[PDB]
């Protein structure tokens, strides 16, 4: 669509997140840090090495067909997210409470904004009980 | 700043090598252990009078080495508190020192300075350097594991202790009765208890032995039972150690899953909520985060049959049979 | 009455602390064990003539303490029979006393009074206080476990006993033949048997050793085999103890499920049969009973993979495949 | 319905089984004892703490929507009751005989009336054999 | 005939009690074992010259008892061959005797008669009564299990033997070098080998000990390694024994299923093929056979999770998924 | 050629018997081990002066035998390099010799020739024949297993070492304090350390024993703890050995599956791609390859419950539930 | 039907296989031995005790409704027979060959006539290979 | 069909791959070696002994009905091939890459021609990624 081609216009030079097709790992990291991401050089490198066509940063951006075209609706995603809830869902049955959600989000891993976590507790499941069904959440990411 | 990040890197690295070793980090602790062990050995040598002047000379030099490394150890350790908001600032360093092992480190430091300054007090201070030795295992691990296993297998252990104790009480009595007269080793029941303890543990010094035929028959007969019983706790503890550490490894393995799970859910919700500066940002975050996060999560998910595999199995099967019912009622 | 329920509470509590200890309740039994152990130790000391008057004084005082605590133990224990219709009333107390350990408690009581009243009879009575010591484990647990495990692993044990016995018979014979002449320890085959028993058990007193080169070669060769064989039962018993107690724990765990199951089914049927005094009653019983009962049942249901998890697995799967067939024949 | 609203009329003050919205745990226990229930104070407390909106006894009775509206037809109930039979159903196949039913009911847990147990042996499954199918019983509670 | 079936019953019963004991049947073999053990003990006593005439008298009487019980044992055993077409008739009894243990039973019989008739030959014959003792385990079970386990865990065992042997070779050498001069126990490397064997096995007679400080340091250092290594085979064998016998129990358990399976299939096919003398016959055979056979089969089917439960699980699941595919292709 | 294939067969067979033994192949290595063991024994005998001339004669003859077998061993081994393109040709034989054990084989060869040609150098060369002995295990297996297990169970082992060491340090100190005065064995703390090591390992030479009552009480009390602790590593290692070798067996078992899998896929693709000389060829290859390959694959697939069976289980179940969803959405 | 009622006529007195309603276990055994069955007294006793209404031999023959009315088509039967084949079906896949069938029948358990075993090898599965499908056999007993 | 009967014409004498119905194992091996197969005598023997009617090489070629008539579409084949991929499909998900295919084919077992392996990497799955779905491959052999 319009947004896809518009982003592909920048992607033609920013396959490694830069202005020229190159490895541009450090440039990508600096650009992300300017954007506020502030990534790690090793984190950028591993990622570039994994999904790649040329395998040297200057891939011929087949990720045009990966990012937009892939709806991220892979059943592997649903299974992975279900497993991700499992480690937090002690005894299951939608075990997560919104309190636990905010706790993990704001205290562990990437500490997302408390406002973003509140928006998660609202949009993902408005009920906010200790029995939030996980099928909705995996759909919430995939389809819902 | 480049100097600032060099500061941070060395900060964190020395912190890890001092407080939480792993891999080659153990070489430094091996160095310290050999240092303190050498101090102990050199003290033992200093006891042997026929050659002690050389021991004293080498001991003074070793004490200089100990003093310098321990003081530097303390300073570097306290400074090595710049890896978290936890122990930062002057007040944070104070709380880092309130931690009990840092205390006894300070005491062994001052004990060393007292020894080099300079008989009860001297014996005390040297004993304090031996306190460093016993302080080797900081975070209790050798003690916690032992206590945990002893408590877990309490039944087995009490059985062994009870029966072994009771065999020791009665065998000693009977042998003492048999040999009260002829044998002179068994002058009193206390002696018989000593003999029984040395025998049932299979030490067998041989200073106290039965002599009468009846005594020997009783000793052998009871030996069979006892010998079997006093050796039992070692086997129980060995099995329990293996089992407990296996359990700890499994548990410790599961938290390794905890980080990726948060990674995946943070990335997923943030990226979904977001969905051409902004579009390039979303593109990159989608691609890099998911390709990395899902990957790592997966390599962290599969192993350990025990209960883990069968738990995932049951979960998947439960929704499968749930939908079997659902689809059949939907058809008819 | 408030006095009546205080009576009931103390009744039950002292009953539990005396008959079925758990947690901190073990402190009292530790007290009793230390008391009897101290009596044994003080008797042993009284044997040592060179100082016995102090031992006798302290022993008399300790016997007073024993007399008072044991009598109070008996009375409190018998009174501590008000927790069930089982041992209530005068006749119930009589049946509580007919229980065999209460008997030997009475005998140790009267033995103590006889000792304080007051050489064969005295030795007997003191032996009766030692009978209390062996009575420590009331409900057989150290004995029952040992016998159960010995019987369970009977094959392994008999193999070890047979081969070890036979090695001991032949090694002793051969060594006796080798050293019949030069060595004086092995004067007769009996001596050789003594040596073989002490050697194969790894006691090794060293009063009887081979001297000829042939004897030593034979002794070492047979030692390897034997030493391996006499140590075997300890390992077998250790493994068997661990296994048996694990099984007991599992079994004991399952009865914990038994109570909630009855709770759930009683509540369910009663509430269903019932379905605004009556309506408020039904409301409360529904809400409270189910919310509690289902809960507790659940926390009691999940763990233990072994066979439990796979039994529930198979049950659910069986009706699932049953309905697979049913739905397919219903479709066509 | 009529009975639901009539009971809600008392419930407005007896959310903790009393005449006023309060913790009223001891009052609830005494009232039940007068009714013949004779509960325990700890039993009342745990229950009140579990299902609650205000979490202090004086909940705003959302149990109006719990007790009547919940048909107690949760699949968790069916699974729980099946498991409850399992511990008594040695070798399964409807293993329970009416004799075992009366034995457990009148000898263990709550000792229900022998007449009530006979009514159970009649209504729940008239056959009274050693092969009483458990699906009927879980339906018997849920639907049948 | 009633006499004929009494004959058959006693035939079979004595056969079982002699050849394949179980339960209380072991009491007779215990009797025989105590008999032969008493013979051994009485011989040992006869060796002790200072009292042997009483031993000789009691030994002659015991030999009478042995002679009579062994002869009756032989005759009853051979006669006890009427439970199968296998060993029936004169020729069948001959083949029953060709069985090797029956041979050595005959030899111990004739040895006993020779002893009572009546110094090398006498020693030989008495040795033959000891041959009966070693013949106790007829069907190899103590030997077969030991050999099986040794072979199964061959790797572990060879590791232990190799490293232990090599530690013993080198520790002995080094200690011999250290103490060749001062100590007189270590006169030659042979002596050092003797010391090393006695030390590493933890016997420790103490006739040969290190004396120089260097020797003691080496001895202790090598002791740690060795002591750990020579004790290893006992643990390996204990574990292997437990495992192997567990496997045997499982296997032996499965053949118990074999009989009912044949029962069910024989009954099923015969009854089906058959389907009012004939009708009453079919009625009875249906009812009784199935109600018994299915029952017994079931009580023989359920236990043992290991692989058994999961094998039935997989079988049922395989046809279930087979029909999942079948029904889905049948629908569309 | 027939001579050429005889060459190849003997080539391969001798290669296997020399480098990778299995089954009866071990007889040759047993021969070599007995040869070197005999050399060691004969050297030991040569040390005993009172008879050494016979030992020297037999040793010279044995050295001839060693020289000839070792040289032939070397030549046959190097020639036995015609089973792969790996070590063929003159250059290939050179690389086969660069392999380190072939080196030390060459050195023991030249050491033997030096010994027969002909006191430090002689002792060295004989030591080189002992080097052959230690070279017995070529491919590290006794060493690799030991190191692997020690590393795997590092936690348990360090606990045992730490606590045992610390008990040994303190018990020795306390006993030395108790018996510093009366007893003469404990003249210095070094002596007390010797006593403690001999006691806690249950060797118990008995050259150093406590004498005072306090000393004995302390010795017994600490003995209980220690004795339990020094025996622990043997149990840990035994369990670890069993576990590790079991794991190796499982792993080694899986590669056995690897060959058939390739067979099946090669046959399948080739035959499919092909589909009356050509038709007869395809017929034969289909029939023979599949009937053999599928067969062998199957007999290689079934056993080992552990994770293997449950992995196949999960795989099949995953596509089954996948199609459950698929068929239900296809219906509606 | 005719045969069912005709056999019930004898069954009214032969519930324990005799001429009078009684325990008649020994009489039943002797009658069977005359018929050629030759059973054991203990075998007769256990059987009578198991399936019984009066539980003393003189049951009011509810086995009229058991034997004829029960088609012996219980799924327990099919599962049991499948398991019975399993112990003989090493590696499965219809593992039984007719040779193994005759071997087990004529050498183990009840040694049925070799002619009967040949009739089994014919009627049950004419193919007589080593892959005789077991579903046919369980149907063969149940339905086929 | 025409090819089936034409090959059966040679098969009538080459049931053991020769000109006369006989054991002809060595003759079959020599004929295959001439054809370029170069088999082993033991390999030929085991095969002949397994699938056979006369069980001596000179079988009455029921393999006319085996080879052509059997489409080799047995579900055992599909399961076997799936298992065969499993041992190479570490972590599954079509784990095989064409590189691994060529590696195993040309380095292990039977070292098929690199051209044949390239034709495999083309025909079996043109994609040549590390996620080649195995269902296509088992169909590829069976149906596809
Ligand atoms: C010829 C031949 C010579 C033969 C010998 C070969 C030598 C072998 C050496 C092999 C191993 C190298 C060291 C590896 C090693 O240390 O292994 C460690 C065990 O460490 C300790 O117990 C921590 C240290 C505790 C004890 C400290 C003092 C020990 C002094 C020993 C003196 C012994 C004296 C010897 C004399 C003998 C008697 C006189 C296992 O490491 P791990 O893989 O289990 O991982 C760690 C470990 O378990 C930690 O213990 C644990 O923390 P703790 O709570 O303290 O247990 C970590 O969890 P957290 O991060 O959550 O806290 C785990 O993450
Ligand atoms: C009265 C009564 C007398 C009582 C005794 C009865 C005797 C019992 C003998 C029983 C067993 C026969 C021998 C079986 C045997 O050797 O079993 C082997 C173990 O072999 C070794 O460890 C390889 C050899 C390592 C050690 C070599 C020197 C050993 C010298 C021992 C001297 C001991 C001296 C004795 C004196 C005692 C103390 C003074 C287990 O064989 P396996 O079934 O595990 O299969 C092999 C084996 O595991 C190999 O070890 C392994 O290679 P490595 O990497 O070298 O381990 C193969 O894998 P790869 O093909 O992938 O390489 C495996 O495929
Ligand atoms: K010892
Ligand atoms: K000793
Ligand atoms: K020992
Ligand atoms: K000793």
């Amino acid at each position: 669509t319009e947004e896809q081609i518009a982003e592909f216009k920048e992607a033609f030079s920013l396959f490694d997140k830069d202005g020229d097709g190159t490895i541009t790992t450090k440039e990508l990291g600096t650009v992300m840090r300017s954007l506020g991401q502030n990534p790690t050089e090793a984190e950028l490198q591993d990622m570039i090495n994994e999904v790649d066509a040329d395998g040297n940063g200057t891939i011929d951006f087949p990720e045009f067909l990966t990012m937009m075209a892939r709806k991220m609706k892979d059943t592997d995603s649903e299974e992975e997210i279900r497993e991700a809830f499992r480690v937090f869902d002690k005894d299951g049955n939608g075990y997560i409470s919104a309190a636990e959600l905010r706790h993990v989000m704001t205290n562990l891993g990437e500490k997302l904004t408390d406002e973003e976590v509140d928006e998660m507790i609202r949009e993902a499941d408005i009920d906010g009980d200790g029995q939030v069904n996980y099928e909705e959440f995996v759909q919430m990411m995939t389809a819902k | 700043s480049a100097a600032h990040k060099r500061y941070r890197r060395l900060q964190n690295w020395v912190y890890n090598v001092l407080e939480r070793p792993r891999g080659w980090a153990f070489v430094y602790h091996v160095f310290i252990f050999l240092l303190v062990f050498s101090c102990l050995v050199l003290s033992v040598l200093s006891t042997i009078q026929e050659h002690q002047e050389l021991a004293n000379e080498c001991l003074l030099i070793l004490e200089f080495v100990m003093i310098v490394v321990f003081g530097l150890e303390y300073i570097v350790r306290v400074w090595s508190a710049g890896c978290c908001c936890r122990y930062r600032g002057w007040q944070g360093r104070f709380r880092f020192a309130r931690k009990p092992f840092c205390v006894i480190d300070f005491i062994v430091f001052v004990a060393s300075v007292a020894v080099i300054a300079a008989t009860s007090a001297l014996r005390s201070m040297r004993f304090l350097q031996i306190l460093r030795m016993v302080r080797m295992d900081r975070r209790g691990g050798t003690w916690k594991l032992l206590g945990s296993v002893v408590y877990a297998h309490s039944k087995e252990l009490i059985t062994a202790w009870y029966i072994g104790f009771l065999v020791l009480i009665f065998a000693s009595f009977l042998v003492y009765l048999a040999e009260k007269d002829a044998n002179s080793d068994f002058s009193s029941y206390a002696d018989s208890l000593w003999w029984g303890t040395i025998t049932l543990t299979t030490i067998g010094y041989g200073d106290k032995t039965p002599h009468t035929w009846l005594g020997r028959v009783l000793a052998a007969g009871f030996a069979l039972l006892g010998i079997s019983f006093f050796a039992l706790p070692a086997g129980i503890l060995g099995s329990g150690f293996a089992l407990k550490v296996q359990e700890q490894h499994r548990q410790k393995h599961f938290e390794k899953r905890r980080m990726p799970a948060a990674n995946l859910i943070q990335a997923a919700w943030r990226l979904y909520s977001t969905d051409p500066a902004v579009k390039t940002v979303i593109r990159s975050i989608r691609i890099l985060k998911f390709l990395v996060a899902k990957r790592k999560f997966k390599e962290t998910l599969r192993p350990y049959d025990v209960k883990d595999v069968i738990e995932q199995y049951s979960a998947g099967h439960l929704d499968m049979l749930g939908r079997i019912k659902s689809l059949q009622t939907r058809v008819d």
